[PDB]
């Protein structure tokens, strides 16, 4: 007959606590717009969003 | 811009990582004025 797997009986989630947001909307909504010609780049790690 | 480095032993290891958004064209090694060396 056919196969069958084990049925898991709990569940693990480990994630790293007090830390800090990323802050992305204030990062988005600024008052300096760049241009397309000079574009830059924001990194995010190690942060909650 | 990646650059690893290493301390003892000939394998080396992540050091740290920039952005620049530019592609780099040369280097050079400036030499060393002493009086008392190889790269
Ligand atoms: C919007 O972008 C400007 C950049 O033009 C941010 O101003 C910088 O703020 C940081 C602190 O977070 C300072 O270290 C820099 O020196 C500032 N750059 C300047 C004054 O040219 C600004 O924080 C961003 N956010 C807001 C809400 O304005």
């Amino acid at each position: 007959l056919s196969g069958f797997t084990v049925k898991p009986v709990a569940t693990v989630y480990r994630r790293i606590p007090n830390l800090p947001d990323c802050d992305i909307d204030n990062w988005l909504n600024n008052v300096s717009v760049p241009s397309p010609l000079n574009w830059e780049r924001r990194i995010f790690s190690n942060c909650n969003f | 811009f990646y650059a690893y480095y290493a301390d003892v032993g000939m394998p080396t290891t992540f050091l740290f990582s920039l952005y620049l958004g530019t592609i780099l064209s040369h280097y050079y090694v400036m030499p060393l004025t002493c009086n008392a060396l190889e790269y």
